[PDB]
Parts: C-alpha cells; sequence; structure tokens
C-alpha cells in the first residue's frame, strides 16, 4: 500500500533533502516529504 | 466362564435381644452387612442371599450375653475367581507397566507388563503420556478392544 | 528453530594440514516442544489416570506442573535425522491458561 | 561481556559495498553539507587506517577474531564465523543484510544529526520510548534458554566422551545415544519451577 501510494524504496540513493524516511518496526520502506508523510498517516489510519 | 457361584450355607448367627420379637429382622440387619464384604469362609464376595430360614431352635441364648445364638441356612452368590480359566475385562487405564481392566464393571485387575508378553508394545501419547494404547504383537489397538480375554493367576497373565 | 543444531564428532588435529579432518560428525537439533496437560502425576497407579486441577495443587501445596516433551532430531554428518521424544522434566502452568 | 568493533568494519563487512556507496548512503543529500561530509570522511579515513577492503577479507579477519567467545562449530571454517556473527548479533530483527545495512545508514545517519543538535535527545525515561515484557514471553524466553544449555551440554557430554580415549564412539548406534541421554541430567522443569 506504501509502494502503492508514494513511497518507494530506492537501490542506489533515493534520498533528498526535504524528504523523511518511514519505518515498520525496523525496516526502512520509503521516503516521502513531510506533508506525505502526514497524509499516509491519516489515510492509513483510516482505512484501519 | 462360569466364575458365578451360589451356595447355601449355613451358619451360627448372633440375634440382638431387642429384635427378639422378629429374628430374620437382626438376621437380614447383618446380612446387609455381609453383601458385597467378602465371605474369607469361603473366600468369595457376597452377591446375593435368600431362602433366610433357621434350624427352628428357639435360639439358645448366651451363658452370659443376652444376645443368643442360632444356626441359619441362606444361600450366598459369591463369585470366585480363584484362577480358574479364561476371563474377560473392560480397560480402563492402559500404561507401558501395567493395565487396568475392570471385571463385570466392579472388581478391578492389574496386569503387570511382565506377566504380558514381551512382544506388546506401548505408544505414549501426545495429549497424554501414560493414557495410551498398548498395541499388541499384531499391532491392533487395545483401548477401543475394551474387552480382554485372560487367564488369571490369583491379578492376571497375559504371557502365552 | 532459530537455536539451531549442535555438532560433534572426532577431531584429528591438523599439524600443518590445515583442514583437520573428522568423519563422525553428529548434528542433532530439537524439531519443537511439546507442552502437555498436567496428567496426574504420569506414571500409573491402577487408578483411572485423571487430570490434577490447580485446586488439588494448591491442597496438597505442591507446585502445579506438566511434562516437557523434546523432538530430537539427528544427522550422523549424512541425512538421517530421525526423531525421538525427550522428556526434561516437568514444568509449572499457569491457572485458565491454555 | 561488553565488545566495541567499528562501525565502519561491519558495514563494509555487511554488504560488497564501496566506500563512496556509504558516503552517497549517509549524507547523499543537500551536496556538501558541512558537518556530516566532513565527519563521515574522518571516520571512513580512521577505519582505512588499518582495515582491509573487500567484504570477504574483512569477513575472515573477523572470525579469525571472534572465533573464542563464539560456542560456533570449531571445525568447519573461518569466513563462515563472519556471517555467523553479521546474522547473530549486529541487528537479529533483520534478515536481509542489504536492508540491515540500509537501516545502518540511517541510524548513523540521524546519529549524527544529534551530534550536531539536528535532533532533540530522545527520551528513554518516558514511556514514549517503552514497551511491557509479559510473564509468558520473558517464560519462552527462559524456556529457550534452558533448552539451548541443554543441547550444549549434551553436545558437550558426546564431546568428553570421544575425548577420554575412546570408551564408546559410535554416532550410528542408538544405543549409544541413549547412552549419553542418560549420561546427562535430563530434567529441567525443576529449573524453571525452581526460577519461578
Amino acid at each position: 500500500l506504501l509502494l502503492s501510494l508514494g513511497v518507494d524504496p530506492p537501490s542506489v540513493v533515493g534520498h533528498e533533502s526535504g524528504w523523511g524516511c518511514v519505518q515498520l518496526d525496523g525496516k526502512i520502506v520509503g521516503w516521502c516529504t513531510y506533508k506525505l508523510a502526514k497524509h499516509v498517516a491519516d489515510v492509513l489510519r483510516l482505512m484501519k | 466362564d462360569l466364575s458365578l457361584y451360589k451356595q447355601t450355607v449355613d451358619l451360627y448367627l448372633s440375634i440382638a435381644p431387642g429384635h427378639s420379637r422378629d429374628p430374620l429382622n437382626a438376621i437380614q440387619e447383618h446380612m446387609d452387612s455381609m453383601i458385597l464384604s467378602k465371605l474369607p469362609r469361603i473366600n468369595g464376595i457376597v452377591l446375593a442371599y435368600d431362602n433366610i430360614r433357621f434350624l427352628e431352635k428357639s435360639a439358645k441364648v448366651m451363658y452370659d450375653s443376652p444376645f443368643s445364638f442360632i444356626w441359619v441356612r441362606v444361600d450366598v452368590l459369591v463369585f470366585s475367581p480363584k484362577k480358574g480359566d479364561c476371563l474377560e475385562g473392560k480397560i480402563n487405564l492402559v500404561s507401558p507397566s501395567h493395565i487396568g481392566l475392570l471385571i463385570l464393571g466392579i472388581f478391578n485387575a492389574s496386569i503387570p507388563r511382565k506377566s504380558i508378553p514381551k512382544d506388546w508394545i506401548f505408544i505414549e501419547p501426545d495429549t497424554t503420556e501414560e493414557q495410551g494404547r498398548w498395541k499388541t504383537n499384531d499391532g491392533n489397538i487395545l483401548e477401543p478392544g475394551k474387552d480382554l480375554e485372560f487367564v488369571v493367576d490369583g491379578q492376571g497373565t497375559l504371557a502365552n | 528453530k532459530e537455536i539451531g543444531e549442535k555438532c560433534a564428532f572426532d577431531s584429528i588435529t591438523q599439524e600443518e594440514g590445515g583442514a583437520l579432518k573428522f568423519g563422525n560428525k553428529i548434528s542433532f537439533r530439537v524439531d519443537e516442544v511439546q507442552i502437555a496437560k498436567p496428567m496426574l502425576s504420569s506414571r500409573e497407579r491402577s487408578s483411572i489416570n485423571r487430570k490434577v486441577y490447580p485446586a488439588e495443587a494448591r491442597e496438597r501445596l505442591t507446585t502445579y506442573k506438566s511434562r516437557l516433551v523434546l523432538k530430537f532430531s539427528w544427522s550422523v554428518n549424512g541425512g538421517p535425522r530421525q526423531s525421538e521424544m525427550r522428556e526434561v522434566g516437568m514444568i509449572p502452568i499457569m491457572v485458565r491458561s491454555n | 561481556n561488553e565488545y566495541l568493533i567499528p562501525s565502519m568494519m561491519i558495514l563494509k563487512a555487511l554488504l560488497e559495498t564501496s566506500d563512496k556507496e556509504i558516503f552517497e548512503g549517509i549524507v547523499g543529500k543537500d551536496l556538501g553539507n558541512t558537518f556530516l561530509t566532513d565527519r563521515v570522511e574522518l571516520m571512513l579515513r580512521a577505519y582505512k587506517s588499518y582495515g582491509l577492503y573487500s567484504q570477504t577479507e574483512t569477513l575472515q579477519y573477523l572470525g579469525s577474531k571472534f572465533r573464542v567467545v563464539l560456542g560456533v562449530a570449531e571445525d568447519l571454517t573461518d569466513v563462515e564465523v563472519g556471517r555467523f556473527l553479521l546474522q547473530k548479533v549486529v541487528l537479529v530483527h533483520l534478515r536481509e543484510a542489504k536492508d540491515k545495512f540500509r537501516l545502518l545508514l540511517f541510524m548513523i545517519r540521524k546519529l549524527y544529526a544529534l551530534v550536531a543538535g539536528e535532533c532533540c535527545a530522545d527520551n528513554p525515561d518516558s514511556p514514549q520510548h517503552q514497551e511491557i515484557l509479559l510473564g509468558g514471553f520473558l517464560y519462552g524466553q527462559i524456556l529457550k534458554e534452558k533448552i539451548e544449555d541443554w543441547l550444549n551440554s549434551i553436545r558437550a557430554q558426546i564431546n568428553l566422551d570421544v575425548r577420554r580415549s575412546a570408551p564408546g564412539v559410535d554416532f550410528s548406534d542408538r544405543k549409544y545415544l541413549t547412552r549419553v541421554f542418560s549420561k546427562i541430567n535430563n530434567d529441567i522443569g525443576t529449573k524453571l519451577q525452581y526460577f519461578l
């Protein structure tokens, strides 16, 4: 769902300044700006 | 087999003085005590008794005890398992040190593994450690074979 | 499973060999752990082998334990890996639990 | 016992990685962020001071350095000892070494951010950074611990069985296994009862 949602785990460094990291209980899965981060958070809890 | 026995015995009963009005009263009173309790005179367990009749002697009373004594004839139902021959029982506990069987739904049988031929083996389950199948040498399983036929030594034996 | 297995053998010193040889290698591990209900002091007592509710363990002032079984597995540095159950004692069980 | 191994060592040992890959993973952003760049450089350099280059050399060096405290199989090999370490201690929650590597990167990155005041101090003294231990869980953990000590005891018994001269040495006869099983103390339930 995260992949379909707007983040992606890179192989060569897919990381820049304003980009935040998302952690699945200790596993890096992707990155997104903090606006995308909060939006992902809201939509995910809503799905839950 | 024909392990059941009925035997008309004659006993020296002790008639209480208060039941002097009727002896049959005090006779049955303790006759209900002998039931299901081993009469060692015959070495068997009382199962039934009828025909309570006394050799009419208008019972002689003890010299200093007011309760008197008299001979009475009654018919017992002792069950004599004196290692006669093949009998059978329902297994109730099964564990690889002895087997527990019930004969006539009452009496007990502990046939140890030594009186059992070594060729039979036990399975020690997961839900139960000891409650499991003493599978025979043939592999036939014994719990649903609740009946086991065997010979008595006194106490049982499975070795052939 | 995440314990793994343990090896044992006859170690011949290398003595410049670098590969100190050894043939009879045994690598053993437990396949699983089996916790059964606390049966009645398992070894048969010529009675209907029933269970022991903890109230009784309170009464007789005894700990409330149940047998503990391991499923030991082998290897003879080949592929035998046959199994067998080993009792390693009895451990407590909590009330009302599974 | 505490043990201190340089991060760079375990990093290049984890994945067949080039130092440029390290540098572009750690601070690859905002090209030339002063603090992160100069610190990371110093780190790569100080490891380079003595260390080796490829992943296998570091793996073998590590295994040959740590083969003692490890209770691993004594005979097999040396590089597999290093992989044993990298699988068994560094980040046991994870399994994919490349993913462990990515997270180690994120971790040292956050660490440096904390160095320069770019992040506030996490409070371990707060129910925020905290969880609970249950009973059944610690029960299972100590149980597993006794399982493993039992395995190690029986392995030790087989070992001394070999070591005396050769009283009985046949790892194919189940009789021998029965004998050694009886040789060790086969009760642990009393250990858990003891602790409780």
